């Protein structure tokens, strides 16, 4: 059971900034399974990236993703107004799977 | 406290795809036997792997291998180029019975020798569905105005070969045990070998003869079981034999057409003019349909009326029955197999047409001629599978047709490599171990 | 593509069961893919309730002997159908129900650690709100 | 047990038969004959790209050859009975996919120091 | 360069076996632990059922072609001992490098 | 540096990146392009097991730097151990050695012949 | 000009691909060339080439 801490809760950019979701586990994941989710608010959620690093086919190369020990880090460059919705950070390493915290990106 | 130890022979091993060769053990044939190399099984515990028959690459490479291989022999021997002249057809008469004038015609036509300002007329016998009218009456080759006709070469063989396409060093082969085997899934018996049985390339359509049986029941494979544009085929759990033969005696001609160019056609006639025909048993025909039936109702409900038809219409080596049997190719009716309604010491005979002109593995541009054979010809055969498909229907009713098809001859090889698999081999690794150098 | 289908809102009183179904429609065979179901609390983070794989259906630590899944295979006239029945539910159960699938053909996919995978295909959800 | 008899053993129960799978690794023009020269081609080309890394690193002759590299903690955290007696060989190359690079790069920088330090040992 | 007219299908294929005929050996001489060595000695004891001849009537009196000839139905075995003493020997290097 | 990134160098620097060229000699049908491949992969085996065949009867085989107990004469070069690694290059030794290398090709075979078993076999 | 082909059988499966008739004008093939560019580079031209000469 591995508890997992998203950061920041709820942040707020503009259209052209770049914004960093960290996310923080309990063990060390030496083995990079982690993945990242977008759900809008309303609609279905969409995973972006499998396997820490790695895109999916069909997700634009602005998104980007980096492993570190217990630190996930994603970065997101050249935001459009599309993108505003719900991020979530996801283990599968162990058995169960434990989601995030979620991370609303607001316009402003 | 932990160092990294370098290990070579790991059983590891990914998926990946290479060339195979032939193997096999040892007047020509068509497929190299002589070009083969003269020719164990190891069960694996705790693992397994998924299959897929669909999208497997050996059916493919076997493909274009067989049309290689079928464009090799054709080569060196003589062409029949000059044969499209203006042909002059009659009927032949000589004891003839019901049901057979119209199917065979005596030509007569002129012929370049040898010399080259000289002609020679000469005749010949010739089929129904080898020459058309153009407007006594006059007569020319159907594979004239589309395709070049070359002669069979008389010193090969088109006897089925079982060959053994077998994989180098460095690869494995591994195959599924299951006796309930559908191609498609996790198998929990896998098993290494070095490579697969004997497979015969037997070119037929709507019957798998000479083939390979199954284990404990009917199985039913499909791709796609909600489309109607997808094949069904069928593998029995017993053989069902069946005599084809050819009452004619058909003696040989040869006409020297040139220097060192020779043209086989067929003579006279000696005897009475029969049907070649395929006798099947009735009794285990029925019980075969009865263990097919039984399996197919699985997969579309108990409460489902089955009606099995003909084929409805298209090409002539697709509705019909085509096959190659003593070195001359049959085509046969077979509209009286398929017919009855299944609800939830006698024989069939079937007539079979000869044609002289095969056009092979739907090309359009490269045609055939073989020669007359000496005798009497009868073999027989096996039926071990059937190609089957099904219309759309009004999705309100449960009256299910099915009608035999196919034409495409990858079908008839995915039956016999549905569970073989091509991995490749790294036998490097690393492993953490509490050791120091010297 | 792969869609995927499901029921809809369904109200239900405390004390008997309710069975959620989800069809698939691009699927080849579910012994080539898994079907994992989870959920979601309005307001509240996901929660994952259970998978079946390998024709081997298991649930949670939490979910244990509450929760039942079932599966089958192709139709001819039918599309994949996987249920999901849940008996003697709570007050607490108001959740926006979906249906995942994995394809786990390949091993070295990296989508699946031994048994607990991720999520590439979502539905719609369905919302069973409880209440006396 | 054979070939890849022991595939799925433990890591600690199949290094003992590595010598089974480490010797069936070698062994007109017409269709059967140039699909035979390429795969003898093939698998002269696979034996040495595997014996080439070998030599490099130093262990021509030797399955368990023994390295001077350290192992890092950030590559796996997990101790000597949950890996020898719990985790395949089919899993073990899948855990640290991501890290064989950076290993295969630091097993030949120690290599090359190891032989250039014992050319100031014999000069004395 | 590389033409193929009656003599390139004989002067490739003749590379090909060397190449084969060399890897084949290297191969058969680096699984016994003498990689470059001619009169490397072994672990294992030599069995009175294969020879029972003595040192001295070997060594001055016999040829290649008949000890070859002598003892060709315990070829195999000798393989096999060699194949598991190198690997016994290596598991025992392994045991006392690792302490 | 890359690959022949130190042939500009001296012979006391480029003797430290041997692995760097250690690592580069090595890596369907019957067209005009399909046996020029097939030419070039028996060509790139040729050029490794011929050079591979000359360490092996040396007793130098999986070995970068290797040395043995063959003497240097005197006759061959009459430099120091300054003016050798520190000046000279090895495009430059290579053409004073020129008319000496068979003899200490044919000397580096009988060194690692000298040193078989004797009698000690009994 | 606006060119049609015509296939004529030769033979068994051996066609002649020949051209039919001309839809329209009959005018000339012709290409065209910038005159300050050509002149601004052959005088680069004369002058590289004044060097050997
Ligand atoms: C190629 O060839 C292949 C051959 O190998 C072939 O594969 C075969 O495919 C077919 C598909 O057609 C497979 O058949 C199906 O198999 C399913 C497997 O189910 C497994 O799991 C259940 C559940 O196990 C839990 O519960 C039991 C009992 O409590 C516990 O003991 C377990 O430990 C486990 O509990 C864990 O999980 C809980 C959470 O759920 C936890 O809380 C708990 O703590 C535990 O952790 C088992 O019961 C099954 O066992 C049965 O099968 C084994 C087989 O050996 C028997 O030995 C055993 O005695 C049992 O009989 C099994 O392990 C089946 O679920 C599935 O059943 C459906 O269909 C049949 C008819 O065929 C129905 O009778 C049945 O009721 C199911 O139908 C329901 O679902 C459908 C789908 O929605 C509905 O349409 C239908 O109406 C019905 O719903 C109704 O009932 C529901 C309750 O069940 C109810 O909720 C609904 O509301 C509604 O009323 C079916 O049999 C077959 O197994 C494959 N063969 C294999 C794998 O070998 C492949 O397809 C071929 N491919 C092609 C292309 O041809
Ligand atoms: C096997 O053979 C089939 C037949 O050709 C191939 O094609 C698939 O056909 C099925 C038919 O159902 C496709 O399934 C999809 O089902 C969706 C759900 O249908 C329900 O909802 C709609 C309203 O949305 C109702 O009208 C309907 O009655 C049902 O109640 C449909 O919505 C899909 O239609 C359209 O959906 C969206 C728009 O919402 C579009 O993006 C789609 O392209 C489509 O136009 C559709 O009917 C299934 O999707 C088809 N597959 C593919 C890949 O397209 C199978 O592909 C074939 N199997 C394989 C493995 O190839
Ligand atoms: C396939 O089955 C058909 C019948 O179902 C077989 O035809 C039968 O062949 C026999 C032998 O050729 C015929 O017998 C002949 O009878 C005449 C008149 O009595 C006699 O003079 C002959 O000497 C001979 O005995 C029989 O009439 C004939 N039946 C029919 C209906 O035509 C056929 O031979 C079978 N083919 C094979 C390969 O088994
Ligand atoms: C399926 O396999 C069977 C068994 O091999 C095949 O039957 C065989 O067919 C060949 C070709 O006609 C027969 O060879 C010929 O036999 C006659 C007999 O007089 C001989 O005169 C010819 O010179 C020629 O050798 C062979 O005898 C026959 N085998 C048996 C046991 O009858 C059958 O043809 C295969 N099916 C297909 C579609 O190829
Ligand atoms: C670890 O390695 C795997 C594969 O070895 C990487 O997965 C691939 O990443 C690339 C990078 O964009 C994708 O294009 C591929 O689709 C991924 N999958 C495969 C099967 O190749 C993974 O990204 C690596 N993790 C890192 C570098 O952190
Ligand atoms: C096909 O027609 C030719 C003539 O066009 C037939 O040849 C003649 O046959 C009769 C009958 O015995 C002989 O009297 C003639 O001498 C033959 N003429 C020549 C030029 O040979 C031939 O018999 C016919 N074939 C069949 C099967 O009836
Ligand atoms: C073969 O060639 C002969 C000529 O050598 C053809 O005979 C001529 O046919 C035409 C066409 O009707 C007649 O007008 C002539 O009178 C015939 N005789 C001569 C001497 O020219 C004959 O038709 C050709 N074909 C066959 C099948 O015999
Ligand atoms: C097909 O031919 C085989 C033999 O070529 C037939 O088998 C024989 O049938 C007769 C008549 O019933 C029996 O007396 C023999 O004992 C059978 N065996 C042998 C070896 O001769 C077979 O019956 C034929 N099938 C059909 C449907 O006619
Ligand atoms: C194949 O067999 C079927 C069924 O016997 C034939 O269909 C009918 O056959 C009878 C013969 O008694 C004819 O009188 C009918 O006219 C046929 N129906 C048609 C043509 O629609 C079928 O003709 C046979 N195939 C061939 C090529 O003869
Ligand atoms: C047609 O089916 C029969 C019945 O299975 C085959 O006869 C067997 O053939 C196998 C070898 O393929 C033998 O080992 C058996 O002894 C045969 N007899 C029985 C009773 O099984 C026959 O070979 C099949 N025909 C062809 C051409 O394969
Ligand atoms: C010749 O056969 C055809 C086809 O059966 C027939 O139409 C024609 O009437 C026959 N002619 C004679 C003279 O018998
Ligand atoms: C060739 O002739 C046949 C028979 O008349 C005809 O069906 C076909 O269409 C013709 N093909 C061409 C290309 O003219
Ligand atoms: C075929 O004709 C030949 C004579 O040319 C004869 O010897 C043979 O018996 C005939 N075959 C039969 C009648 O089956
Ligand atoms: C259909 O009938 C068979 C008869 O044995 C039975 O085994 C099977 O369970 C039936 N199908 C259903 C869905 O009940
Ligand atoms: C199929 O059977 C029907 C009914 O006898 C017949 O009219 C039709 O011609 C048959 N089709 C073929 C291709 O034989
Ligand atoms: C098809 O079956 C029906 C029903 O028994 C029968 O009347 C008909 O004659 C059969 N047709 C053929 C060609 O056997
Ligand atoms: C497979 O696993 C069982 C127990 O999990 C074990 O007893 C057996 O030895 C294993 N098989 C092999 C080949 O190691
Ligand atoms: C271990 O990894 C860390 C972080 O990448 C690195 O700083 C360190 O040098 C590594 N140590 C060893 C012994 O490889
Ligand atoms: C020697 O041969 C005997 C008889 O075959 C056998 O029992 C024994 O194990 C062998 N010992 C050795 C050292 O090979
Ligand atoms: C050949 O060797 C044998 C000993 O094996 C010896 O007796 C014989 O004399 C030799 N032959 C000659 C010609 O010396
Ligand atoms: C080239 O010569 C300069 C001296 O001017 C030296 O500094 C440099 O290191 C040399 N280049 C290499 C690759 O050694
Ligand atoms: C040229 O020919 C094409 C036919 O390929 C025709 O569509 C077009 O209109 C013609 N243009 C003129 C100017 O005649
Ligand atoms: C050639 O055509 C291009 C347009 O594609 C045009 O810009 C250019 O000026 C033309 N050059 C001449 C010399 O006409
Ligand atoms: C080309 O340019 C030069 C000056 O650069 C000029 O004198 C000359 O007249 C030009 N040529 C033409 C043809 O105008």
């Amino acid at each position: 059971d591995i508890q997992m801490t998203q950061s920041p809760s709820t942040l707020s950019a503009s259209t052209g900034d770049t914004v960093r979701i960290s996310c923080r586990a309990s063990q060390s994941i030496t083995g990079n399974w982690v993945a990242w989710y977008q759900q809008r608010p309303g609609k279905a959620p969409r995973l972006l990236i499998y396997r820490g690093a790695a895109l999916l086919g069909g997700v634009p190369s602005r998104f980007r993703g980096s492993a570190a020990g217990t630190d996930f880090t994603l970065t997101i460059g050249n935001l459009q107004a599309e993108d505003f919705g719900t991020f979530y950070c996801q283990q599968y390493d162990t058995y169960p799977g434990t989601f995030g915290q979620g991370t609303k990106v607001e316009v402003k | 406290n932990l160092w990294v130890t370098v290990y070579y022979g790991v059983p590891v091993w990914k998926d990946a795809e290479t060339t195979l060769f032939c193997a096999s053990d040892a007047k020509h044939n068509v497929w190299a036997t002589h070009a083969c190399v003269p020719t164990q099984e190891i069960h694996l515990e705790n693992v397994t792997e998924e299959f897929n028959m669909w999208k497997n690459n050996m059916v493919e490479q076997m493909h274009t291998d067989i049309i290689s291989l079928w464009d090799q022999s054709l080569k060196p021997c003589v062409k029949l180029t000059p044969l499209c002249v203006t042909l002059q057809c009659t009927n032949v008469t000589n004891n003839i019975t019901d049901d057979m004038r119209g199917e065979l015609k005596n030509c007569s036509f002129n012929m370049t020798t040898e010399l080259r300002d000289k002609k020679q007329k000469v005749y010949s016998l010739f089929y129904r569905l080898d020459v058309v009218q153009i407007n006594n009456k006059e007569y020319r080759l159907i594979n004239c105005n589309t395709s070049a006709i070359t002669q069979a070469c008389p010193k090969v063989s088109f006897e089925p070969i079982p060959i053994h396409y077998c994989a180098p060093a460095g690869f494995a082969i591994l195959k599924c045990k299951d006796k309930k085997f559908n191609g498609t899934g996790p198998c929990p018996s896998v098993s290494t070998v070095q490579c697969t049985h004997g497979i015969k390339p037997v070119v037929s359509t709507q019957l798998l003869l000479n083939g390979s049986l199954a284990e404990e029941e009917v199985m039913i494979r499909s791709e796609n079981i909600t489309n109607n544009a997808k094949n069904i085929l069928v593998q029995f759990n017993t053989p069902v034999q069946i005599n084809c033969t050819r009452p004619n005696n058909n003696t040989r001609k040869s006409i020297r057409i040139g220097p060192g160019q020779a043209f086989y056609a067929t003579g006279d006639i000696i005897g009475d003019i029969r049907q070649a025909h395929c006798n099947v048993s009735k009794a285990t025909w029925n019980e075969t349909l009865g263990k097919v039936v039984k399996q197919l109702r699985k997969h579309f409900g108990n409460n489902t009326i089955i009606r099995f038809a003909n084929s409805s219409g298209g090409d002539l080596e697709v509705t019909t029955h085509s096959f190659n049997c003593g070195g001359e190719f049959f085509y046969c009716n077979t509209s009286g197999l398929f017919n009855s309604t299944w609800i939830s010491n006698d024989s069939i005979t079937l007539p079979c047409r000869i044609k002289q002109i095969i056009n092979m593995w739907q090309r359009i541009g490269q045609a055939m001629y073989a020669p007359p054979i000496q005798g009497v010809i009868r073999c027989v055969s096996n039926i071990t599978g059937l190609i089957l498909t099904r219309d759309g229907g009004s999705t309100n009713s449960t009256t299910e047709t099915f009608r035999p098809g196919g034409g495409d001859m990858r079908d008839n090889w995915r039956s016999e490599l549905y569970k073989y698999k091509v991995v490749k081999i790294e036998p490097l690794g690393v492993a953490p171990t509490r050791c120091k150098r010297r | 593509q792969i869609h995927l289908v499901q029921s809809g809102t369904e109200v239900k009183k405390p004390g008997s069961s309710v069975t959620v179904s989800c069809k698939a429609y691009g699927v080849n065979t579910f012994g080539l893919y898994a079907v994992n179901w989870v959920r979601q609390a309005p307001g509240q983070s996901l929660e994952y309730i259970g998978q079946i794989w390998r024709w081997k259906s298991s649930a949670s630590h939490h979910f244990r002997g509450r929760v039942l899944i079932s599966a089958v295979d192709l139709t001819g006239s039918s599309p994949p159908i996987s249920s999901l029945e849940i008996k003697n539910l709570t007050s607490d159960d108001t959740a926006v129900y979906f249906c995942t699938t994995t394809s786990t053909y390949d091993r070295w996919s990296g989508l699946h650690h031994d048994g607990v995978m991720a999520f590439s295909s979502w539905g719609q959800g369905t919302l069973i709100s409880v209440s006396a | 047990l054979g070939f890849l008899g022991a595939a799925g053993s433990t890591m600690g129960a199949a290094s003992m038969t590595l010598t089974v799978q480490a010797r069936n690794l070698l062994s007109k023009l017409t269709v059967w004959g140039i699909k035979q020269l390429q795969a003898r081609v093939l698998a002269v080309e696979r034996y040495l790209r595997d014996q080439q890394l070998l030599g490099i690193w130093g262990c021509s002759g030797k399955l368990i050859c023994c390295t001077n590299v350290p192992w890092n903690s950030s590559w796996s955290n997990r101790n000597l009975s949950e890996i020898w007696d719990n985790m395949t060989w089919l899993q073990w190359d899948k855990e640290i996919s991501n890290y064989t690079q950076i290993i295969y790069g630091l097993l030949e920088e120690s290599q090359n120091q190891q032989e250039k330090n014992e050319q100031d040992l014999l000069a004395l």
